[PDB]
């Protein structure tokens, strides 16, 4: 299971 | 390469219950990459209100792709895992990207005494990350 | 409270860019707080290998932090937003500090003239920032 979806951004 | 590590994490006076459905406590970040633990003690949400939630975060941003099995287990008073609950395959962990178990635990059955998994009101979470790069 | 603004960046003769991984361009600054986009046409890394990489960058902020989403687009030969990725919550930015997508799109995707995206080798980005 994974809380988000979508594209995490990276920095 | 394969790197695999651990992270121990200790929630005193768990019985407490100041955390209501939805909301989160977050561990210190750890390494063997920074990551840490997100646990949601009356669930993620209303389907899985009952149960404590658990996931791994990958909080850094790694160089090449990261895919990580991961176990999370309850230590017991004798430093013993039980209840472990280990991912299916690997998964592909990117900056920003948890993954873990909405329903990891009954509620009921953890803040029951009898089980002796809150030895002295500590919950002690026991993580174990197997790294391939 | 929200301030939302954009910035268009045209990068000319893109399919000549002789930056290798790691290398970046930078844009000019914007602003509605000064800003910039970043970009490595070759990826920013491994993970990102045969990738075009895309950055909001915060280059000068007057107090410790901004919170900002944001969403990056390219533009085809009718102007029109293509190919979009969007940060979908806030993060925290600080002087100097970026945020966006190693993985933006695929070099080889983009280099095809044949997607249209490089009309007359012209590369065209929209990014659309809100401070909230
Ligand atoms: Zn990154
Ligand atoms: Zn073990
Ligand atoms: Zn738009």
């Amino acid at each position: 299971d994974s809380t988000t979806e979508g594209t995490p951004a990276d920095g | 390469k394969v790197v695999k590590f651990s992270y121990m994490w200790t929630i005193n006076n768990f019985s407490f219950c100041r955390e209501e459905m939805g909301e989160v406590i977050k561990s210190s970040t750890f390494s063997s990459l920074k990551w840490c633990l997100r646990v949601n003690p009356k669930g993620l949400d209303e389907e899985s209100k009952d149960y404590l939630s658990l996931y791994l975060l990958l909080v850094s941003c790694p160089k090449s792709e990261v895919r990580a099995k991961f176990k999370f287990s309850i230590l017991n008073a004798k430093g013993e895992e039980t209840k472990a609950m280990e991912s299916q395959r690997a998964y592909r962990f990117v900056q920003g990207k948890d993954w873990g178990f909405k329903k990891f635990i009954r509620r009921g059955f953890l803040l029951d005494e009898a089980n002796g998994l809150l030895p002295d009101d500590k919950l002690t979470l026991f993580c174990e990350v197997s790294v391939v790069q």
